[PDB]
DNA sequence: TAATAATAGTTTTTAGTTTATTGGG
DNA sequence: CTAATAAACTAAAAACTATTATTAT
């Protein structure tokens, strides 16, 4: 649904600095979370590949020391927690890349924080 | 407020170091 | 030990002096070393320090390719030692 | 001289310099003579714990792994050092994707 | 406490500030630029934790979210940085004002209400714990909007609005050939001489200030016990702390990013990585060394809980004043945990001042630390001419040496001298007497460290010279005394013995 | 079925080494 | 014929917020 537009905007919302961009990011992430919090049978499938592209984006771009990205990091970790708890064991294709991203996050420059 | 650092609220103004002035 | 020096008054007046430390908060010369739980010697123990480029994926930094710095303003200015 | 049957290679990357030279002198003393990794005759390659096959390939500029060279960690060789005899590389081999 | 501070600076864009009555004199624009750079670097040295901004108005262009015309912000409210210093520096000088007039607009009409609105807005755009208000301005004209009385009315209305919202302003005199003439529009819209001149407090801004001035912070929250159960809330402070150079910030060679530090211990014979548990404290006394672990080492160091237990009373004269071990501390009464402790503090200080006796008290600063014996030295509250305290009230903390701390001295005898020589250097000291003041002796070595630091930061043409005060002006004293020094040399020294070896 | 009380996270001293720096014999 | 040692150096702990689980029903 609108999650495609939303992911496009979030990928476009980290060009300049202007940590208000991070505020737009966190509010947005709240909306996609609650939209995909309760799918019926269908939106979960699109949400899976949305999670794929979003993890890709935060791994390749949200890889710096800006706190506007750090708050995004914690909120999306909680968000992925609740989705995978809700989605159960159906995210087998994304498991190893999630592990790679998470290990990178531990080894990320955020290790100073 | 007089006697306070105009550059620093809550702190007094400090006169520059002078050294000595013998009598 | 003491401090053999000269008192100074202006330029034309001076007195050789031997200053002594009257009161000092003395400290024990001996400090605790580190030994192995089994070897019980410093020889097996080898402490070392590692510096690597945390930003560029823990890329190792030479101990002579390393510089100090100082936080000047809302930033850290690069600065050497010598 | 039980290590004299070892013609291995040591990698400075991932290994502390003091650790690297200590391993070098230990292997030389016990007869183990080092050889370049990209060259032949490499029994083992001394790398860190978290080394990747492609990461090692791009580190050593190797399109392919050298023949007979095992991407083993320093834990196994250190182990063989304290109990003075060799151990298998099982539990120390890093997987090679095809 | 009071958190971050904000200082905001306003200068009108008009040709009056680009010109002077005497061309030898600076332009108001240029003197304002150099003064603002001076206060920026002074604040960077002193209290860089706070927030500063740069904003202009009256130009031919505007930069702000509100899009009010000719209202051009330059630097938002941020901790000052060297890039800000330099990007405000290039506009200094004649060529600086020329390039400013080129790339930046200058000279137009506006409203004071709108600039007040946008400055208050950007002040609100900070999400930090604000401490105080400081919104500086710089103008040589006292009536910028008297053409429209409605503009003056709305300006004073918005000034009342800011002073209602807990905002404080301040006005700087700028040189006016006709006299700046305050109270024409101010002293009523803001919170004396007409001031043809301008120097009213800028001279305090131009003088270099280099310090750290650590804010109000308690050294330790401590609980005092008299015998076993008398609980007292006490707060310990210090009036002096040794000033040290800021620590070096280790960083990479090329990229100059701060490299993180990794520290580890590994085996030699095994070669493998060691473990913290394997670490054992070892010392070698005699043949048999001692095997120990750290935890029980501080357990041995652990003697008593933190607290101050009264060990009695001794007159202040019995202690020998030369016995010091550390910079003296200062305690103040507290009412945080214990209520009414300040009443006890007042009663005891009054009684001890009446009886001029110290209060010996065993001292334990922190857990698992060896205790110590301290005496409580009362201190009164002394005011200045304007009834502002110069000596804080409360108690000083003196430190007494142990037996071992007193180093043995070599034997020294008593030697007498002629009273004629005694009167001679009595006259000598009376010649060169003065009065000590604590606000005249800094460490110029640290000052030179800083000086080189801005010299390298801003690429200053010269390493700024440290104005040392520790060097005596030997020529002056030699002129004042002259033929008295050789009189001493003949009176005391033999006339063949050089002071050197 | 939905509150408030413990409660970590940055500065900032300060002890704890360490050193590299003299003349001692 | 072999030193306290001043300065440098890292370590360690307190102080001040500092929101953040956390019971009641």
């Amino acid at each position: 649904c609108s999650l495609l537009r939303l992911q496009e905007t979030l990928s476009a919302a980290d060009r300049c600095g202007a940590a208000l961009a991070g505020h737009q990011l966190i509010r947005g992430l709240g909306q996609e979370c609650v939209l995909s919090s309760s799918p019926a049978v269908l939106a979960l499938q699109t949400s899976l590949v949305f999670s794929r592209d979003f993890g890709l984006l935060v791994f390749v771009r949200k890889s710096l020391n800006s706190i506007e990205f750090r708050e995004c990091r914690e909120e999306i970790l909680k968000f992925l927690c609740i989705f995978l708890e809700k989605m159960g064991q159906k995210i087998a294709p994304y498991s190893v890349e999630i592990k790679n991203t998470c290990t990178s996050v531990y080894t990320k420059d955020r290790a100073a924080k | 407020c007089p006697g306070e650092s105009l550059i620093n609220p809550g702190f007094k103004s400090k006169k520059p170091a002078g050294g000595v002035d013998f009598d | 030990i003491h401090w053999p020096c000269r008192l100074t008054i202006g330029s034309n007046l001076s007195i050789r002096i031997a200053a002594y430390k009257s009161i000092l908060q003395e400290r024990v010369k001996k400090t605790w070393t580190v030994v192995d739980a089994k070897t019980l010697k410093k020889e097996d123990i080898q402490k070392e320090t590692v510096y690597c480029l945390n930003d560029d994926d823990e890329t190792e930094v030479l101990k002579e390719d390393i510089i100090q710095g100082f936080r000047y303003g809302s930033d850290i200015v690069p600065f050497s030692k010598v | 001289e039980w290590l004299s049957s070892l013609r291995a290679h040591v990698v400075r990357t991932g290994i502390g310099r003091a650790r690297a030279e200590l391993f070098e002198k230990q292997i030389v003393q016990h007869g183990g003579q080092l050889c370049p990794a990209q060259g032949p005759g490499v029994t083992h390659i001394v790398v860190d714990e978290g080394m990747d096959y492609e990461r090692a390939l791009r580190l050593l500029r190797l399109p392919q792994l050298p023949p007979g060279a095992q991407l083993v960690k320093s834990a196994w060789l250190s182990l063989c050092l304290q109990e003075r005899r060799l151990v298998d590389v099982a539990g120390f081999s890093i997987f090679i994707p095809s | 406490y009071s958190g971050r501070d904000s200082l905001i600076f306003l200068v009108d864009a008009s040709k009056a500030m680009f010109e002077s009555q005497s061309e030898d004199e600076l332009t108001p624009f240029d003197m304002s630029i150099q003064c603002i750079q001076s206060v920026y670097i002074s604040k960077i040295i002193s209290s860089d934790r706070d927030l500063l901004a740069v904003v202009f108005y009256g130009t031919e262009k505007d930069k702000n979210s509100v899009n009010f015309k000719n209202i051009y912000v330059l630097q938002e409210l941020d901790n000052p940085g060297a890039k800000r210093i330099l990007e405000l520096d290039q506009f200094k000088g004649q060529q600086g004002q020329k390039r400013f007039q080129d790339m930046m607009g200058h000279g137009s009409d506006y409203s004071l209400s709108e600039v007040l609105w946008v400055c208050a807005n950007l002040f609100s755009d900070v999400q930090f714990k604000m401490s105080h208000k400081r919104i500086m301005l710089f103008t040589n004209e006292d009536n910028p909007h008297g053409n429209d009385s409605a503009k003056a009315s709305r300006a004073r209305t918005k000034a009342g609005d800011l002073r209602d919202t807990g905002i404080f302003l301040d006005l700087m005199h700028l040189k006016k050939p006709g006299g700046f003439d305050i109270s024409l529009f101010y002293r009523d819209i803001i919170s004396l001489r007409v001031h043809f001149e301008e120097s009213s407090k800028l001279e305090d801004l131009l003088r270099k200030v280099r310090a750290k001035e650590t804010r109000k912070r308690a050294l330790s929250r401590l609980k005092l016990k008299l015998n076993k159960d008398i609980v007292i809330s006490v707060g310990i402070y210090n009036l002096v702390q040794k000033a040290l150079k800021p620590p070096p910030i280790k960083l990479y060679r090329e990229t100059n990013e701060p490299v993180k530090t990794k520290t580890r211990t590994f085996n030699t014979s095994t070669g493998g990585l060691l473990l913290p548990s394997d670490t054992k404290r070892s010392q070698i006394y005699g043949s048999r060394q001692i095997i120990l672990e750290k935890e029980e080492t501080e357990e041995l160091k652990r003697f008593d809980d933190p607290g101050l237990m009264l060990m009695g009373f001794k007159p202040l004269v019995l202690l020998k004043k030369h016995h010091y071990l550390r910079p003296s501390l200062f305690v103040y009464p507290e009412e945080s945990l214990v209520i009414g402790s300040s009443t006890l503090f007042s009663a005891l200080l009054i009684k001890c001042l009446e009886k001029e006796v110290a209060a010996l008290c065993r001292y334990t600063p922190r857990r698992n630390i060896p205790p110590y014996f301290v005496a409580l030295v009362p201190q009164e509250e002394e005011l200045d001419d304007q009834k502002i305290q110069v000596t804080p009230p409360g108690f000083q903390l003196v430190f007494l040496p142990f037996a071992d701390d007193k180093r043995k001295m070599p034997f020294t005898e008593k030697i007498m001298a002629t009273p004629e020589q005694v009167g001679k250097m009595k006259a000598i000291v009376e010649k060169l007497r003065f009065t000590y003041r604590s606000d005249s002796f800094e460490n110029p070595v640290l000052q030179q460290h800083f000086r080189n630091l801005e010299a390298l930061a801003l690429d200053l043409m010269e390493p700024e010279q440290a104005v040392d005060l520790t060097l005596p002006k030997v020529e002056a004293m030699n002129k004042r005394l002259g033929s008295l020094v050789d009189e001493f040399k003949e009176l005391v020294y033999p006339p063949d013995y050089n002071p050197e070896g």
